[PDB]
RNA sequence: GGAGGGGAGUGAAAGAGUACCUGAAACCGUGCGCUUACAAUCCGUCAGAGCCCUCGACGUGUCGUGGGGUGAUGGCGUGCCU
RNA sequence: UCAAACUCCGUGAUAGCUGGUUCUCCCCGAAAUGCAUUUAGGUGCAGCGUCGCAUGUUUCUUGCCGGAGGUAGAGCUACUGG
RNA sequence: GGGGAUAAGCUCCGUGCGUCGAGAGGGAAACAGCCCAGAUCGCCGGCUAAGGCCCCUAAGCGUGUGCUAAGUGGAAAAGGAU
RNA sequence: UUGUGCGCCGAUAAUGUAGCGGGGCUCAAGCACACCGCCGAAGCCGCGGCAGCCAACGUGUUGGCUGGGUAGGGGAGCGUCCUGCAUCCGGUGAAGCCGCCGAGUGAUCGAGUGGUGGAGGGUGUGGGAGUGAGAAUGCAGGCAUGAGUAGCGAUUAGGCAAGU
């Protein structure tokens, strides 16, 4: 009894417990948010249908918000002289899927 | 003609290794009551004392 | 994260195609999807799951056009002036499973693993094969439509 | 000889559009 | 006012020389030839991490057309279908649900069937 | 035989012993963990099985918004400066 | 060491010549053309870059309108020739 | 367009022609100058361009009507040929 | 006989097939015309982070366009040393060196902490620089690869017993 999730552009595939990194949202630590479904299966049923996924959504609680790995770029080009540095760590937010 | 290439260390190492020593085989022989290894070459002759044994 | 094989996971099975009246080129791709377990859904490029392919009634299998006379095998020993061709109807009187082996082997990955799933191509010039312990599931090349 | 007629040719690929640098 | 260039120059040897560890041979004790290997080995990253979404996606698709073709349906019209009948679940999760659970996706395919047209080659 | 060393002492310290403050890197060993004798490798990178160590929760070992070390195998990949 | 010895000094000789010039990011971003040159692998001015000030679409694209050519083509009792 | 032998990966010109130079990514097996397209960073999401969809190799041993017997496809001339 | 679509011969080099990338294909996996999907990049879209130019209003947020780059022009910064002034740490252990755990968009950071150490350091704001090397057949010191390899310097020649 899972579902596929949409959220930050990407699909998860949930179920009731599973905890899940997505791109940040707007919500402060603690609180619920709900998010719509792509596919729910229920057993041996399975929902597709556009229009009863409309009906369904996934909520979930926001754990905390965290750092992704640290990513270090140098792009360089030889014989040429052209070094550029420069990091990045995307902001992620890690959603715990309580019920569906 | 001489070496192009500064030898690596795997390369250094592998041949570096054959260069090494066998251990004799010795035997034991019994001299004046005391028993000491002399290698199986000598063995005649430690009997006869021609073997100074240190 | 997407699924991988773990340990235990893989599993096989033994399948024997019936090479008899089959086109060469057509019954060798058969056989290399197979041996790289392409069927299965569990597949994994740098893990092997292929399934141990028999190929029986190997010296019937059928070249179409000239190719019986005017297709050449070549193959070189490094000596200078080294280099001995037979054409493919002589390579079939022989020993006839080298040229159902030598078009499966070219359609392989040639890398190491390539290496490791030849391990699991028996082939076999006569009718029958010693392998009936394994229990060979008989294999019959279609074509799904669309 | 051999190899100059070759490299003309091989302009004439369906992804080089007949044309290619150095002829 | 005389400086030596000792404490200045020594902290960046540190840092490529701790970023290379676990190279082979040179490439782990020289700076000089470390940073050889650190202009190489940051460049192969950037474009691997960009590698990395088409070879995923691709890994997804053989999975999916395995499947596809043990249900007696080809990949490009299983999607076709897909797309039509207006299930829009990406290839990640068909590659996870063919693998893992394979009783949604033989619903996935029948779906598919019935919404692909009565004759596929139509001009239509 | 000496050189040198081990006890015992001086010393706050002998990781201050007249080769002596601090004691880095190249270079040279010793011990331990992983890996390697069918294999074409600008020596990395992205996936990644297995083994070993660690931090938690739950029993005998089994998972996890985990961390480390090795890496079988697949994909990609033509040194730096002038 | 000899088609003009060695050492110090002028001296850090001078080279339209070869080599070298060390930390980071952000924005913009060319030329290998013209004229002249004891000149052609150099340089000066112009052309193309950037920064500041001034002027504001004057730049550019499309439609329409007014222009002058002498190429492609064609022609030869229309000229000069064949 | 000139020079050349209407040869050169030749040489000298013109072009609000392109690209490389000073440019990564996909294709052409590999292959600065050809074709698609200009990289601010991350993602284990989606649609396409050139090019492809039997296996290597991703996606069609795709559907309809024909043609080829030469492996033509997967190099070439005057000319020969029921 | 005429015009056409595909073909045949002409055909022909020197390491090894070698004028499809390979296997293989005429049971086309070849050619021509129509039709149907799909794969495909750092292109376009989705979600998030940053920066430049401009605008809207505001006592710095939002929005829109833009962000490949050598010679080169402009702006802003990290690190080192010496000093004015003000402050704080240090034999209850500074600097330096070796680690663990982390941090920043970059040079880099750690007044976060373990080990070695034994006497000076940090920070804010100004001043001044012998201030940043990977390369000049660059200079000095230490040490590698070749390598336990070549050699051990004539044309005479050494041997045995005993001793220390």
């Amino acid at each position: 009894t899972y579902a596929i999730v949409k959220t930050g552009g990407k699909q998860y595939k949930v179920a009731a417990g599973d905890v899940v990194k997505v791109e940040k949202l707007d919500s402060e630590p603690g609180a619920s948010v709900s998010l719509p479904v792509a596919l729910v299966v229920d057993g041996a049923n399975v929902t597709s249908k556009a229009d009863d996924l409309a009906k369904v959504a996934v909520t979930a609680e926001v754990l905390e918000h965290t750092k992704g790995p640290k990513i270090r770029i140098h792009k360089f080009k030889n014989k040429t002289g052209y070094h550029k540095r420069q990091g990045h760590r995307q902001q992620l937010t890690v959603l715990k899927v309580t019920g569906i | 003609a001489v070496p192009k290439r500064r030898m690596s260390r795997a390369n250094t190492r592998s041949r570096r290794a054959q260069w090494k020593a066998e251990a004799p085989g010795l035997v034991t022989v019994s001299v004046a009551g005391q028993q000491r290894k002399v290698p199986r070459r000598l063995l005649k002759a430690a009997r006869l004392g021609l073997v100074d044994l240190d | 994260p997407t699924y991988t094989p773990k340990a235990g996971d893989t599993t096989r099975s033994w399948y024997v195609i019936d090479a008899s009246d089959v086109v060469l080129g057509r019954l060798a791709s058969a056989a290399a999807t197979l041996l790289r377990g392409k069927h299965k859904p569990t597949f994994t490029p740098n893990v092997d799951g292929g399934d141990f392919v028999i190929v029986i009634n190997a010296d019937k299998i059928a070249v179409s056009g000239d190719k019986l006379t005017k297709k050449f095998a070549y193959r070189h020993s490094g000596y200078p002036g080294g280099l001995r061709k037979r054409t493919i109807g002589e390579l079939l009187e022989k020993h006839p499973t080298r040229v159902v082996e030598n078009a499966i082997i070219g359609m392989l990955p040639h890398n190491k693993l390539g290496r490791q799933i030849q391990k699991k191509l028996k082939v076999y010039a006569g009718p029958d094969h010693p392998h009936a312990a394994q229990q060979p599931i008989p294999f019959e090349i279609k074509q799904v439509a669309q | 000889a051999k190899r100059g007629r070759k490299k003309r040719d091989r302009k004439h690929s369906k992804a080089n559009h007949g044309k290619r640098p150095n002829a | 006012a005389r400086v030596k260039r000792a404490l200045n120059a020594q902290k960046k040897r540190r840092t490529v020389l701790k970023a290379s560890k676990g190279y082979r041979g040179q490439r782990s004790r020289l700076y000089r030839k470390a940073k050889e290997q650190q202009l190489h080995s940051l460049t192969y990253a950037y474009r691997d991490r960009r590698a990395r979404k088409g070879e995923f996606r691709k890994l997804w698709i053989s999975r999916i057309n395995a499947a596809a073709r043990a249900n007696d349906i080809t990949y490009n019209r299983l999607i076709q279908g897909l797309k039509a009948a207006g299930v829009e679940v990406d290839r990640k999760n068909l590659a996870e649900l063919a693998v893992s659970d394979p009783a949604a996706f033989t619903a996935l395919v029948d779906v598919a069937r019935a919404a692909l047209p009565e004759d596929v080659n139509a001009p239509s």
